């Protein structure tokens, strides 16, 4: 009930947040970017995943 | 008055860029006040060197596409943004890359200078197809503190860039990922003790245990004018 | 997501993945502060004319 | 107390038996941890050999559920008490209201 | 009439303040509610259940 | 029993002529003693405390 | 330590005899007939042998009938 | 008396010994499951959220 | 080449309020030190508070002396918020005698040389008779945090008397600690902050002494990471 409202909030998307349209280099670069205070938790980015 | 210091500090080494330190037993509530002031120093204020801008002599825009390479221009910049380069003495050094042949352009094909020292030769920068033997650029490494996206300097860029001066995201700090986790532990009569469990990677240039050490120095020196 | 992770990888990764999905849902739900005020439940503008 | 009541607390704490409510107006003469002594007015006092009212409180005793039930005085010396007032708080009461 | 009081104590009329986290020190996004609930204490004590 | 008797002669302990059935505080409950009542059937002599 | 016996059920594919093969073997450690241990009990050691392939219902019988040939020696 | 050693022997008896938790109106077979205990202090049986 | 935060002027709003400032804080450090200190001040500041009272003619907390208008269980809840300083010693044994009608405050405690009662109008009980009297021998100790009376019952060491009422002790001089990192402008720099730690104590701990006593708790704990010993 509550761990599903955390997954939902994390994996939505706004239309104009901090750090929008930039390009990342993997999941270790996004978590290191959001916890640093730069990019919002749901901004439309482009990453590289294997 | 008389506090509790940690003993039985274990550190586990796996995949030398990686490392997972544990530590205990810290006082009640000293798990978060300690590990969180450390995570803020590794991510935001930690000296390092990384490329900042490139000069593709054959391309003049970040969205264009260069001949012979199987890849794009954007996915080229993703490669250089992760190039682990440690320079010894200076603060600005402008390396040049010029490759011929058929295949992937590894990292060792760059020129080498008197103090600059790459730390991965088999890092692929771009796959070069046949008939060309043609690729050229200028990579610009410089020192700094923390992490600085390419969006903020372009918003206020006074260092004029001619047409064809790409701006690559500069990540200076040597830590790639860092995240602690606090948990319970006892001292044979106290159930409310803490046990900080750090866990950190790095981009090759510095071992993890050497990053946690030189980070606590940056934080233990700010308090230089209070402690006695 | 858990039903497919069971059929494809068995039971060892599905027990060690049903936890990490819980530590990530609990942690990033606190960063919401998803608190329900009284400006939340909105009365429609035309509840009076429709009645 | 409750910061958000319904005004039906002064009636559920007085119309029960826990509070020690005054029986005749007057003036408090001797408040103590286990006794109160109201000296009635003249117009409320009977003609022949009336005197004073004296309320004994019930300090720490035993309820049915084994909770404790004792009264505390909520007046001082000199404070004029009127008929229908409240002198001793009960258990789960405060200034006459009902705080749970 | 609840909104007319929150302008008397100089509070936010919407009823929701912006709390900060306790340990990380960072700010909860999307403001939170903070009020004063009269809380009872039922006598289902765990000292008599165990 | 037989073994209990050999264990006596080795240590010559006197026999117990009375069984102990005191009143004891219940398990895991602790607090002061704020009163005492002592009732006596009419016809037996009161002890020094009652 | 153990969290899942899914490895043990691979060797013995029933889960109703793995509970019977491991209770028979775990008795032997408990009563010191035998010592094949990382600060574990005798029921998590019996499952880390079946998991590794050194115990099953045949290796317990034949190792018992090799006891009689031992007992037959001292039986004289 | 709960001397300092019995807590050393009680922590060792509970090493791999699973206990069977079971709720009151057991409807289906998943009302009784086993769990490996871990000694906490207090008087309430904790319980994993997914369970 | 970082800068060093230096303690600067200390505004004092009241006897219990205060505000400090740490002027040249580098970028991104206003929140690293700000919250690293606030978790140190609310947790581990040493102070002194009452630890066991002993009144002259009362046996247990659920009694009631005659002459005062409060239970002996309600005098202990008024003493538990007694703010007091002890200069050199560790534990003291104060004394309080009084008779006659009127409230009994903390100003009527027998003034020892070191023990300096800070809030001298703190009411304790009222005497509502002309020939009443109270005589109590309080005790004071030093510690940190909050240690209930049940814990100390394990370290009583044969607490012989039955007239020794025990109160729970909460030795901590701070009650709330805010902070605000705003913009500071040194003579020539682009990025610099200024921390403003607005702490509110119960008049016991000195402000300037309360922040140096924190950094020596933090810099002393970071001795472990400066050398990793495996």
């Amino acid at each position: 009930q509550d761990v599903v409202l955390g997954l939902y909030y994390m994996t939505r998307d706004c239309v104009n947040a901090k750090g929008e349209g930039m390009v990342l280099t993997g999941p270790k670069e996004a978590e290191r970017l959001y916890r640093s205070g730069l990019a919002s938790l749901h901004a439309r980015v482009k990453v590289r995943i294997t | 008055t008389e506090f509790l210091k940690p003993r039985l500090v274990d550190i586990e080494q796996v995949s030398s860029t990686h490392a997972k330190v544990t530590l205990e037993p810290l006082e009640r509530g000293f798990g978060h006040t300690l590990g969180n002031a450390l995570r803020r120093i590794l991510l935001s204020s930690m000296p390092g060197c990384a490329v900042t801008e490139v000069e593709i002599d054959g391309v003049l825009h970040e969205y264009s596409t260069k001949e012979g390479v199987q890849e794009d221009i954007l996915e080229i910049l993703l490669n250089l943004k992760g190039l682990a380069v440690r320079v010894q003495g200076k603060d600005e050094v402008i390396l040049t890359l010029n490759k011929s042949g058929i295949g992937p352009v590894t990292a060792a094909d760059i020129t080498h200078d008197g103090d600059v020292e790459i730390v991965k030769p088999q890092h692929v920068i771009c796959h070069l197809t046949d008939e060309n033997a043609s690729i050229s650029m200028r990579i610009k490494v410089q020192r700094g503190r923390g992490y600085v996206p390419a969006s903020t300097r372009i918003h206020s860029e006074e260092d004029e860039r001619p047409i064809g001066r790409l701006l690559v995201d500069a990540c200076y700090s040597p830590v790639e990922r860092i995240a602690y986790n606090v948990e319970a532990a006892r001292v044979e009569q106290r159930t409310d003790l803490d046990k900080l469990v750090i866990e950190m990677e790095t981009n090759g240039t510095i071992d993890p245990e050497e990053a946690i050490r030189r980070a606590a120095t940056i934080l233990a020196e700010q308090l230089e004018a209070f402690v006695d | 997501m858990l039903n497919t992770c069971y059929r494809i990888l068995g039971l060892k990764p599905t027990v060690i993945f049903a936890d990490q999905i819980m530590y990530t849902g609990f942690a990033y739900a606190a960063r919401s502060g998803a608190s329900v005020g009284i400006d939340d439940m909105v009365i429609p503008e035309k509840k009076h004319e429709i009645i | 107390k409750p910061l958000v009541g319904t005004g039906m607390e002064r009636a559920v704490a007085v119309d029960s038996g826990v509070t020690a409510v005054a029986k005749r107006g007057g003036v408090v003469q001797y408040v103590d941890a286990s006794r109160i002594v109201i000296k009635v007015n003249e117009d409320e006092m009977y003609p022949g050999e009336a005197g004073i009212d004296i309320y004994n409180l019930t300090k720490y005793t035993r309820s049915n559920q084994n909770t404790c039930i004792n009264q505390m005085p909520c007046v001082s010396l000199g404070e004029p008490v009127e008929r229908g007032d409240v002198l001793a708080d009960g258990p789960s009461t405060d200034l006459g209201e009902l705080a749970l | 009439e609840i909104k007319e009081l929150l302008k008397l104590g100089d509070l936010p009329t919407s009823g929701q303040i912006r709390l900060y986290d306790g340990r990380t020190g960072e700010q909860f996004e999307r403001p939170v509610t903070v009020g004063y609930m009269y809380m009872l204490k039922l006598n289902h004590l765990v000292d008599d259940k165990m | 029993t037989p073994e209990e008797k050999l264990l006596r002669a080795i240590f010559g302990e006197k026999a117990s002529d009375v069984k102990d059935s005191s009143l004891r505080v219940p398990n895991g409950v602790s607090g002061t003693v704020i009163d005492v009542q002592v009732f006596t059937r009419d016809g037996v002599e009161k002890d020094k405390r009652a | 330590a153990r969290v899942t016996v899914q490895d043990a059920v691979e060797k013995i594919g029933n889960r109703f005899d793995l509970v019977l093969v491991a209770a028979r073997r775990a008795r032997q450690m408990q009563v010191g007939g035998k010592d094949l241990e990382e600060n574990d009990k005798t029921t998590v050691i019996a499952l880390r042998e079946i998991e590794e392939g050194l115990i099953n219902n045949q290796i317990l019988d034949v190792r018992e009938r090799q006891e009689q040939q031992e007992q037959e020696a001292a039986e004289l | 008396r709960e001397e300092a050693v019995v807590w050393d022997i009680l922590d060792e008896v509970i090493r791999e010994h699973p206990v069977l938790l079971n709720r009151a109106p057991t409807l289906h077979r998943l009302g009784i499951q086993a769990f490996e205990p871990v000694l906490i202090e207090g008087k309430a049986i904790q319980l994993h959220p997914l369970v």
